């Protein structure tokens, strides 16, 4: 029998078949448009994110010839925090599936300080007022529709971050369910009562008729004639638990879209005081364990805008041969802020910008400067994460697809001063999910069945050029105060 | 009748027979990389049966596209190349079905190629199989055997390091 | 002391400072336009040939603060073949230079063959009818300009390859002179009387006036306030004296604009019955030996135009990258004959052409198949050289722009299915006019002084995918079949 | 009230909205993969035909805020030819469709012919022994899937082109149906009889349990509950539909993928000698008329080749930019027979080839040659077209993606030294079918309540370059004779 996982990122739909002891049998990926409305705005229809995931479904299976009968559970990772508001009867969205990255409400955000909410939404989510979250985005389209929130209470329409619109897809309607790890994220739901905090409900005018089920993160939830739906994760989350980390003090970063670096701080909640989130990711079980986060928007991302946006590169693979072309970027930094910084800094008002250029600076100078604003950012959280949680990481375990880039492991390496071990499976965030999978059906009955599959395929050490990391990190720390507060409010 | 679900009578480096046949001088290879000893040595085959196997327990480096050829590394740190026929590109693929995966670990007697060789002996210019020794330069012996081989049975080289 | 060498290529002018066992101390390369006047056609103004191979005289001593007093003498090595006219009062051409390359005077070629002055040219001058040599284009110059065959007789006007012109340029008007090798080329000059033809001045109408002084390329030939000229050979005969080849079946093989590969054939003139030349090179003290030829057109060039005007490279050296990403070209042939074809096969009237074509055909499939083109190339006139020489090569010793590239090496051994043995000190054109400067001035004495130097940094053994060798070279004997005859007349 | 089009390409899907007399009110336009197993092959997977089209569908609507309730009827235009055979249970193909293009199933033409059955295959189907038709097609699926020609008669699986593969699943499963023009395409299908011919049926051992009920192109079908399915047409049939051609002599040529030029010819098959195809097209109620056709396989998936693989231009739209930056293409000839020829040369065995390249031919010399190309087919099949019908054409009406380009469509008027009417609805393929589903549902009536649309934006005229155009088409006819039958057999 086999596990399937169904991995729904900000840019791609992936589901992947899994045999007993984690093998990848097949896989599909299917990428969808990334929509502009408004500059600093991000948007996805949520039709595509349905319409790929379902026919990546379809793929892998028929890949392997296989259907149901061999199937155990299914799985699901998904990009965290991008609302969703649908109708309940039809199945169509009153508007697209406004991302994570999107910038339009930090207008919302800024009333939300002049008031004094922020120690309250700190202390009971975890989170920072930020564009970000799915909070305020769900405000905004109830306040934009005309029917909303009163088709609201009559209870017509739903709220859904991805994990949640996905299953009510699958399951025809039938059920609507969250889990904590993706709830934790909306700055709706209270991390300590582990239920939906309703001085924020009141604050954002948001009925509690619209809300899922928050579950856990392994448990049966529903079955689809696709058969049962038994795990739940955001994607980052679900990474965390595909690399095993699960006990106190354990961490990754991954390099996807955005990097994520999480540290699983046991059963305790800790309170930054460094620009980090406090989260909800599982323990050993599925259960609700808590994590340190610092989250970039930019990151593999940023190869594709050179690659797609700017023509510099076709592949996203040749940004490592250009960069490796020049030894320096000659005084240039390319600070990624495309959609606001967030990361340690939050300010969703910086955009984008390319500093300190000169006559005889050519394209890979840029190239090389993008891959490396990559590590400079991973930098800024790594050092917050250890003067948050008091230990010094003596090793980065690494996943994502970025990670494949040899120059910017070892980069990495040299700016950080510490080891960077890469796994040979690569993209562990459709294992995290299927793993959460396994164990509520039986496939697994737990994690330590699953050690050995964590095999470090190369571990990158600081060679003698991590001497100068100091100069080249406090040039970036330059660039980006001067890519801070752009946009005018 | 086919008999591959079905128990076999199982029983200083040898290089098994990757297929049946006799053992041919790599000097009557009437190509010159091979009858020269430029891409290695080691011998030849007149093919008599339909498969071609694993023939040492190591990984396969990687097999042509158009199916007919094969490379295999030893965990004895050999490097064998199997061959099928002399100018066999020219077929495009008719007369195999690929079996095993482009670097998978294989134990001896492994299938790794199927052929069909009725089509080849009439289609290709030989049939004769070089199974020759790549990484030479490294091995300090090399023993070559005579007469019938069986497939995934008999040995053909014998190298020391 | 040391010698300097100026070597003046199709392309570019590179003038190098060599210190007494050849250590280059200095070097100076400086491009220059290639005019195309009509498509099949080739030009270079002989002023900008001058204007940079003068400049980078005064360029390579100024690096390394020398000048005069510390150079014992200069050697000169040349593209060989186009032809410059001249005023020898004023030193102005009354035209530009016609390249090797250049294709305009296949009409008069075609008339020397209608009368049956193949058999004669052959067997005196050791070559072929065709438009590369200077024969034909000097009748096209004075056939063109007003003046020229009375200002001929009068004395006025001066004929010259690169050599003689560039000598004529450094002593003021002085002397007057040419090599063996050099005018060995022109296709005026008997190969065994060792003096100009003059069947041949008489058909081409030539006034014997306009000639040089054809005289040793180890010799004293005047002084310049640059301080003596000593060496004088074309650029390839001198990458076969920079080679040490210099004896009986002693060959190599250049790849700069185009491939041009020789055998020293002792002091024995062989008659070509596959396609090649007889010419003249140098022995191991620079007397007259003989050599058989095989010259393609475009190698290095070709690579040159995918960068250029074709722009799918940037860096000539980008090809490799791009080449070894797809295995295979997917069917696809480029047949480089931008200039006709020559090579074993003549026909002036060939052009370029890419073959079977596919829509899934990508710019990676074209830049591999035309790094390969120079290794089909390059067999078609090795087996040439082979079946003329009766001599089978175990190991092709190469130079030249184009060897640093290790994909097209390699797959050069093994559609070859020999040994490529590549030297350190690749250019070697400007040794072997260095070696024959140094040796007319005393500062070598000869050879053996300088036999350490040959240091294989590399040798290239065909791997198993020689295999295939014949069939991928029976594609390209198809595709050369098709480019063919192209033009019309 | 509105009439919806479903218009699915080779490309492509479109759908688009439509009010009473033809506004586009809305569209959507869904690319989809093209896949290449061998270079001779295309392929494309039904499940991604089906999941582009579908969501199509409700993307237009959507978009306008339309369901059901308004929509009169859905008519439907497909790229003709590609077969697929499907499970009839499950929903599931046995293989990936065949796509027109694809070259594979020309081993079993060559038997077709050496038999003697090309008088019966033009003489009762109009068509021509090519890979091109479905007919052989089926046959390679069948001889390569297992199960294959026992479920065949047993009818677990179910033939069709593209048309018959998308209402079985809008209807279900329910009807399974087929019109006159697609079928006349399949080469199982007389044309004079009206029904499946079964002499080939049996020639290519086709069960005829497989095969779709053939339908008229102006009928309700069935019904979906998207709501009745009344027009349907090949995408070229209904774009001489959509040009309101339908009469004798009428023509047009479609620039999409390939260029299809058809004549209607009444309620007459004439009989082609000069290389053309005799098949169906609708009259003006939507009866069999009949029509002569001259497809040429590559045009706008030319300049589509010039932007994905070989990454020259970024958009479509900029080849007319760079085109015109050198007023010719300096002797270069793109010859665009990247799967096979057809046209009116037929021969599956020539790929693709450019021609005549020399030094200085620069990027833009082979963009500005592969339009010219497209111009120069379209002139090969109207003399054929004008030779048969014995019609000189004194204006070409055109439409297409690729008639957008004011380049190609005065190079064309040059070349043919004709004039050529552009219209401003453009892409009229979906009109066609619009108009036949508007007639059978009464929301129409007729063809006259519809002639006021064909308004003509532009008419290109011969400017006084139309002087050389037989010394550039001379060109090309040589051009061709030398990609020709490049692939061996």
């Amino acid at each position: 029998k086999y596990i399937v996982a169904l991995d729904q990122g900000t840019t791609s739909s992936r589901a992947v078949v899994m045999d007993h002891d984690a093998n990848i049998i097949s896989v599909s990926q299917r990428e969808f448009e990334q929509i502009y409305p408004k500059p600093g705005w991000v948007e996805h229809d949520p039709m595509e994110i349905w319409a790929t995931q379902s026919s990546t479904l379809v793929e892998v299976l028929a890949k392997a010839d296989i259907s149901s009968d061999q199937i155990a559970a299914i799985g699901i990772t998904n990009q965290r925090e991008t609302t969703i508001v649908w109708e309940k009867e039809t199945g169509k969205p009153i508007y697209n599936a406004i991302v994570w990255q999107c910038r339009r409400t930090a207008e919302i955000c800024e009333h939300l300080k002049r008031d004094g909410l922020e120690d309250y939404i700190r202390s009971n989510t975890g989170l920072v007022i930020d564009p970000y979250f799915s909070g305020t985005k769900v405000k905004w389209i109830l306040d934009h529709v005309e029917g909303s929130r009163e088709r609201a209470r009559r209870g017509e329409l739903l709220f859904g971050t991805v994990d949640t619109w996905l299953i009510w897809k699958m399951t025809q309607g039938r059920v609507h369910v969250t889990d904590y790890t993706n709830a934790s994220r909306t700055m709706l739901f209270n991390i300590h009562t582990l239920d939906w905090d309703d001085k924020m409900l009141e604050v954002l005018d948001i009925p509690r008729e619209m809300l899922p089920e928050v579950r856990r993160s392994s448990e049966v939830y529903g079955q689809t004639n696709i058969i049962p739906i038994s795990g739940i994760a955001g994607d980052q989350q679900a990474a965390l638990f595909g690399q095993l980390c699960v006990k106190e003090g354990m961490a990754k970063n991954t390099y996807g879209t955005g990097c994520f670096m999480l540290m699983n701080t046991g059963e305790k909640a800790v309170k930054s005081e460094n620009g980090l989130l406090t989260t909800i990711a599982c323990g050993p079980t599925g259960e609700v364990n808590y994590a340190l986060e610092g989250a970039v928007f930019m990151a593999g991302a940023s190869i594709q805008w050179l690659r797609d946006e700017m023509k510099l590169i076709n592949d996203a693979y040749d940004s490592e041969y250009f960069a490796t072309k020049v030894q320096n970027t000659n005084g240039v930094y390319v600070v990624p802020a495309f959609t606001g910084l967030g990361a340690p800094y939050w300010d969703p008002y910086a955009r984008g910008a390319i500093f300190g250029l000169t006559r005889g600076v050519n394209a890979n100078h840029i190239i090389r400067a993008t891959l490396e604003s990559i590590a400079y950012q991973t930098r800024d959280v790594l050092e917050a994460m250890q003067a948050d949680s008091g230990i010094r990481l003596h090793a980065l375990r690494v996943d994502g697809g970025a990670v494949a880039n040899n120059f910017l492991m070892q980069f990495q390496s040299d700016i950080l001063g510490t080891r960077v071990e890469r796994p040979e499976v690569r993209e562990v965030t459709a294992l995290g999910a299927a793993y959460l999978a396994g164990l509520a059906v039986g496939f697994w009955q737990n994690l330590d069945e699953l050690q050995e599959k964590a095999v470090i395929e190369r571990e990158f050490r600081p060679g003698i050029e991590t001497t100068e990391r100091n100069y080249r990190y406090a040039g970036w720390k330059k660039a980006v105060k001067r890519a801070m507060a752009w946009e005018e409010h | 009748g086919l008999f591959d679900k079905l128990k076999s009578l199982v029983s200083t480096i040898e290089i098994i027979a990757p297929l049946s046949g006799e053992i041919v001088n790599i000097e009557d290879v009437p190509d010159v990389v091979f009858a020269e000893k430029i891409v290695g040595d080691g011998i030849a085959i007149k093919p008599t049966g339909n498969k071609m196997v694993a023939p040492v327990d190591g990984t396969i480096g990687k097999i042509f596209e158009t199916n007919h050829a094969f490379s295999i590394e030893s965990d004895s740190g050999v490097e064998l190349f199997v061959h099928f026929g002399i100018d066999t590109v020219e077929l495009k693929g008719e007369g195999f079905k690929r079996i095993a995966e482009e670097g998978q670990r294989v134990k001896v007697g492994d299938t790794v190629i199927e052929f069909d060789l009725p089509l080849l002996e009439e289609k290709a210019k030989s049939t004769l199989t070089p199974v020759v020794i790549s990484n030479m330069d490294e091995i300090k012996e090399l023993i070559k055997l005579s007469g019938s081989v069986t497939v995934g049975e008999t040995p053909v080289i014998r190298i020391k390091k």
